[PDB]
């Protein structure tokens, strides 16, 4: 067979492992699921320093703890921007499910609350910048570099799927580098627990799974599609379905076609094959064998599984950081001051958060 | 050709 008699065992050994660590993580999870925290905090407490990064519904800040001094990113949400049904429940599926993993890939949430106009999530501020300006400053990333990054999307995706959860929203922007430059997911506003399928059209047009364009109800595979779509950019520099309109980007993501540059790897297409599979009784990470089929790819082989999740693997690059504070690996936005009417705005529909 | 800046999430269609 492919692995010896000893890499069998080792391998099999090691698959028993996780799924022990799996259910450990679920009792974990299911405590502060079933019993959540708010309003652990309030807006005068912090110091606003700069916005690093905008949206649809608000942005996010750098901001200082007036009575500690540690620095955090404060994502606010405009109550009357969160319009839409769907806007609504996806916001306190973010806060509820933020508040209850734990990963060392899942950025960490420290304070939830809201005052009349706005929603307030208070977390670890991450100085190293987001992937996204990496990638695009420097072009692509060499395979190995690109699956240092995979492989903690892998493990980050194996445990929530675990829990039950999906995250709908994977893309280079929403991946943040740390001083050890590994990599912290943010931006859980698509996330969901679903058992089964759910239906709602969302995500990123780049990142979008056929199944959800085509209105199917859908499953935790469309996060190991974007997989594909996060592992094509990060070694080629552009997605693999790029056009500069959303209805064009549509019809080549349901084609069932894909071109690769020819720099790729034999190792790196077959991979992505797999990934960006249309059939879904024929997707990695949707079948009888689940993530091992991922895991366990020949792309993958020189990958230290327990080691990524140890943070013991050196990092590609580390960023620079001249302090705490420092906001030199971001870019500008125009700032707006935050205004916090007299008069409390959609209290009922924001009730949970 | 296609979008090379950030790109934003779409909440619904
Ligand atoms: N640091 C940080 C950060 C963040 N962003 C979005 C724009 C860049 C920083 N989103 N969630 C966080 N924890």
């Amino acid at each position: 067979g492919h692995m010896g008699n000893a890499a069998a065992a080792k391998k099999g050994s090691e698959q028993e492992s996780v799924k022990e660590f799996l259910a450990k993580a679920k009792e974990e999870f299911l405590k502060k699921w079933e019993s959540p925290s708010q309003n652990t905090a309030q807006l005068d407490h912090f110091d606003r320093i700069k916005t690093l990064g905008t949206g649809s519904f608000g942005r996010v800040m750098l901001v200082k703890h007036k009575e500690t001094g540690n620095h955090y990113a404060m994502k606010i949400l405009d109550k009357q921007k969160v319009v839409k049904l769907k806007q609504i429940e996806h916001t306190l599926n973010e806060k509820r499910i933020l508040q209850a993993v734990n990963f060392p890939f899942l950025v960490k949430l420290e304070f939830s609350f809201k005052d009349n106009s706005n929603l307030y999530m208070v977390m670890e501020y991450v100085p190293g910048g987001e992937m996204f300006s990496h990638l695009r400053r420097i072009g692509r990333f060499s395979e190995p570099h690109a699956r240092f990054y995979a492989a903690q999307i892998v493990l980050t995706f194996e445990y929530l799927h675990s829990l039950d959860l999906i995250y709908r929203d994977l893309k280079p922007e929403n991946l943040l580098i740390d001083q050890q430059g590994y990599i912290q997911v943010t931006d859980f506003g698509f996330a969901k627990r679903v058992k089964g399928r759910t239906w709602t059209l969302c995500g990123t047009p780049e990142y979008l799974a056929p199944e959800i364009i085509l209105s199917k109800g859908y499953n935790k595979a469309v996060d190991w599609w974007a997989l594909g779509v996060l592992i094509y950019e990060m070694a080629a520099g552009y997605p693999p379905f790029f056009a500069d309109q959303p209805i064009q980007i549509y019809e080549k993501i349901v084609s069932g076609k894909v071109r690769f540059p020819s720099h790729f790897s034999s190792d790196l297409k077959d991979l992505l094959r797999n990934l960006l599979q249309v059939d879904l009784t024929k997707r990695f990470g949707n079948l009888k064998n689940g993530v091992n089929d991922i895991k366990n790819h020949k792309w993958f082989a020189t990958t230290d599984w327990i080691a990524i999740y140890q943070r013991k693997v050196e990092a590609p690059f580390i960023p620079k950081f001249k302090g705490p504070g420092d906001t030199s690996n971001f870019d500008d936005y125009e700032e707006e001051e935050i205004r916090v009417s007299i008069n409390e705005k959609c209290g009922k529909e924001f009730t949970e958060f | 050709a296609g979008r090379t800046g950030r790109r934003q999430a779409i909440h619904d269609i």
